[PDB]
DNA sequence: GTGGAAAATCTCTAGCA
DNA sequence: ACTGCTAGAGATTTTCCAC
DNA sequence: GTGGAAAATCTCTAGCA
DNA sequence: ACTGCTAGAGATTTTCCAC
């Protein structure tokens, strides 16, 4: 299990924890309460 | 020792230390104060320090619109050559953004255009014109614009040129077509010391010319292989193999490889 | 002429680049082009490098030198 | 080395190019060039035609690039000198047009389209043409019914007649032939720019007579002293600038 | 040749092509054609790729202005250690930020403080106060953050503390404080492994300690220097010498060094 | 090595502290520490007190350093338990307070106040003062007339008061003490910190009975068995974590 | 005690930094101080650092132990 | 003699040339018709 | 193999909304 | 399941010219 | 002298108006 | 005559622990 916390887009403040669903180079596609999105690892910390 | 983890824990409510001021304070391994602070979610304050890198394949070109002087100004960049097409179109439209489509598609192959979520990329005219053309539509993330990071510096560079041949040009498409031909013709540099125009026409005719001479040598040079599954031949010289696994190209020495 | 066609295709240069380097990496000779990889041979180093982050091109400014 | 008497013998009995001559042999480009310069029985690309086609009270330009019938067709208000100068530097930043044939019309002759070829470099001068517009024509007349405009349906025909008229020597679209065309010209420029590079070199080997330089390599200096194409060690001949 | 190069200066005159460009195009050396581009003033847009280094002396405090829920807190930080106090003021006005300094004067040894040009910095009621108070007053270049970078990076860093405590705290003044706090004192790190606070105790009681040796020294360690004028001796050893030179300290072997 | 001896003969007959030693005799200050704790015979710096000071009908908070004479002094509006707070919280985040002493009045002991105490972790409890408090008066009569306010005169007051003012026993400023103080106390942090750091450590010699790990060197490793700190080469003493 | 004296004021250390290089220096050993300049010995190389760019401490994590 | 060409402060225009009065790092201090500027050196050209 | 100018390579920054 | 880059300005490093 | 976890060091980015 | 930095997140490299 992962827990990606994020910046989605234009939002100062951060989200998470989320599900991680899929992890590339520069782009997370994850899960935060049945939303999908996908985050640029520069907006994304894993754990 | 593991009863000063609750203290940790209580002061990391309040003040939130990081890992190293509650290794040294509470005398802790930096793995227990590491994994307090990784169990807190108002630290987790920061993404990685890291920069993806954008899809330079030859047939992508990367689509923006740019403002200047009160004139939308459409710019389209091969993002494997740097070769730019512009043009001012009266407003940003969807129906303008198909046109200019539509003419890149007749001049030079475009297999996918690289854009931005603006009103006039996802409109219905562009995914139309998209889908007549044969051309894949990739989005970035919203506000993401690192993404295009191609197309969005040469907004800047284009722009620079403009600078330099507007009291040359008493319009500013006159001046904007000038600065792409400037672009294209007439600053040199970049990986083969060419100009954008002189690369993207070398990437276009390598990629025809490998393409033509890569089916003549399948047609010709067939073998099959195993190694250490009968795999497909690829590369053999100096002693070493390049082999397709099943989609899994592996590179292995003369030795424990036979080519059959 | 399956010995020389491989000499065209191996004519090439392959500029590429590694997963976190920005910076692009020299001319490699192109050994083999695929729908989805390039393998390549930059100083007897044979790699497979994504197709999304190669540059082929026949440089003519060394071609013809 | 080695094979430089197979290249001369083989020109002398098939006369032919410096390509060929270069590929089958594997001589540097500057000595091939050379030696087809030798001999007085063995001594484009950026050519365009405009032309006004006009449907449905609409002039269309078209520009078609002789050597490949290359089109680029954009339906424009009105002939005005503006409307053609402005569709000829789109056409200089795009492709390197050199010089430009027109019909010596009121909208190809004006101060502005004038001052268009002078900035842009193009040189203005007054069966390819008739072809390729009438092709235009018919793939315009079969895609119009798929747009609403004319300018969406002539640039529907451009893409058409560039890339999908798949019609040649082997099959091969107006792109992949004006790609390859403007590629060997860019080779011809890097061929010319070597040799004016060398062409100020004085070569003196062994002293004997000078020479012309035509490569200096890692270990094998390839020059030529009246009509005579030879290789040297670099621990032989000596160079100069001159 | 030197005829080849009118035709890269009309070429240049029109398209301001790069260097590059005129040197492949018209066969000129690349110091002609740099020649030529250096010669236009339309192309010359661009400065060095380089970053200044900002006064990191152990009297030197960095002060700015910044926003936060539509309040202004003023924050200062000692460039050398990072140790930050921040107040929220009323309004930004000259005579707030007055007694502020005149605060920070008399807890801890300001001997310079350097400032963006803002209204309230710029003030004569700030002036009187450093002039009571014997303060340097520097300003940075107007409209030059990055001359200011430390307190910039602070606020950035402060203003998370704030987000991480903001629950805690009924009113901002009270979250500032919290956020100076643990700022100051929870969060290590840096050169020493230090906090900011240990590391201001440390940087100014090292001052203090190494100007008292350095005296006693001085006092006792009298010599002159015949090198190769008569220099003062700074430090003898490892075969080698340190000599102030009339404000030139220079270093030497032990060879050609006479300690008179 | 070589160097316990003369620490140990010093601290016997004249009982002095770890730092006289380690810095004398150049021991680690954790060696020198365990002789010090070895002899039964042989077996503060961040106090505060706050007190209200009423000036032209303002309320000064004074929070006076017992152990060097350092003052804070601020006005504020109204003797309430939010401005208290305030002033501790500041308080704490400029120094490091670790227990500050009141007159139990009404100000200080509010619900307000003890959050304040709690949160910046202070513990409050209920003749440097008094002399302090009347300097503060002294100087800022000396310089009230300087300025229109009391906070900016009291400002005044206390900068020269901590800095202007040198007087002590080598002629030292408040600050210079504060900073001494507190440089001393952080250096007490450290001893302890490595002390409970090594003392999770037993180390066996040449086996022999355990023994107390003092100092893991780079090339000698000094323990100490029944009150004898002995120092050996590292092949000689093996440790195990317990 | 003069050498004493010494010995306490090379005890300290000096993270500094060059022109053009951003990333502070090492802990260099604090050979001599004065008003515009610190002089400091950094493996072996005595060096005439700017007191703009000098930071002078005595790490007393580093000193207690 | 040097010619310095310089962006003072928020002009995205770039000025000059003007005549170079001192250098020091990462501030160049210049004079354009009587008028004496400090430009860092991210945003001034030296010839 | 030795120095000196010159070309290549490398490092780094402003600006792109 | 996607992704910062470009072009220019100094500085440093090879490299070829002549013994 | 050999591997493995761990600690130190180095590289790199967002945001500060 | 003045000047980008800081703190954190991954990755890479030493380094000590045990033979
Ligand atoms: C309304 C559309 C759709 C939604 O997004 C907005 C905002 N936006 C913003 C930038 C921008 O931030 N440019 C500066 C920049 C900064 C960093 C970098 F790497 C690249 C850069 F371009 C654009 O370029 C841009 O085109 C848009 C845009 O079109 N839109
Ligand atoms: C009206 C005053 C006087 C004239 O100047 C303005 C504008 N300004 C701008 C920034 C600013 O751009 N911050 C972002 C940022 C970007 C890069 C960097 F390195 C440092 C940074 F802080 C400030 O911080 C700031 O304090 C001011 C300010 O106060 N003023
Ligand atoms: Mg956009
Ligand atoms: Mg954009
Ligand atoms: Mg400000
Ligand atoms: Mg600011
Ligand atoms: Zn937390
Ligand atoms: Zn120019």
């Amino acid at each position: 299990n992962f827990r990606v916390y994020y910046r989605d887009s234009r939002d100062p403040v951060w989200k998470g924890p989320a599900k991680l669903l899929w992890k590339g180079e520069g782009a997370v596609v994850i899960q935060d309460n049945s939303d999908i999105k996908v985050v640029p690892r520069r907006k994304a910390k894993i754990i | 020792f593991l009863d000063g983890i609750d203290k940790a824990q209580e002061e990391h409510e309040k003040y939130h230390s990081n890992w190293r001021a509650m290794a040294s304070d509470f005398n802790l391994p930096p793995v227990v104060a590491k994994e307090i602070v990784a169990s807190c979610d108002k630290c987790q304050l920061k993404g990685e320090a890291m920069h993806g890198q954008v899809d330079c394949s030859p047939g992508i070109w990367q689509l923006d619109c740019t403002h200047l002087e009160g004139k939308v100004i459409l710019v389209a960049v091969h993002v494997a050559s740097g070769y730019i097409e512009a043009e001012v179109i009266p407003a940003e439209t969807g129906q303008e953004t198909a046109y200019f489509l539509l003419k890149l598609a007749g001049r030079w192959p475009v297999k996918t255009v690289h854009t931005d979520n603006g009103s006039n990329f996802t409109s219905t005219t562009v995914k139309a014109a998209c889908w007549w053309a044969g051309i894949k539509q990739e989005f970035g993330i919203p506000y993401n614009p690192q993404s295009q990071g191609v197309i969005e510096s040469m907004n800047k560079e284009l722009k620079k040129i403009i600078g330099q041949v507007r009291d040359q040009a008493e319009h500013l498409k006159t001046a904007v077509q000038m600065a792409v031909f400037i672009h294209n013709f007439k600053r040199k540099g970049g990986i083969g010391g060419y100009s954008a125009g002189e690369r993207i026409v070398d990437i276009i005719a390598t990629d025809i010319q490998t393409k033509e001479l890569q089916k003549q040598i399948t047609k010709i040079q067939n073998f099959r292989v195993y190694y250490r599954g009968p795999a497909k031949l690829l590369w053999k010289g100096e002693g070493a193999v390049v082999i397709q696994d099943n989609s899994d190209i592996k590179v292995v020495p003369r030795r424990k490889a036979k080519i059959i | 002429e399956l010995q020389k066609q491989i000499t065209k295709i191996q004519n090439f240069r392959v500029y590429y680049r590694d997963s976190r380097d920005p910076v692009w990496k020299g001319p490699a000779k192109l050994l083999w082009k695929g729908e989805g990889a390039v393998v390549i041979q930059d100083n007897s180093d044979i790699k497979v490098v994504p197709r999304r982050k190669a540059k082929i091109i026949r440089d003519y400014g060394k071609q013809m030198a």
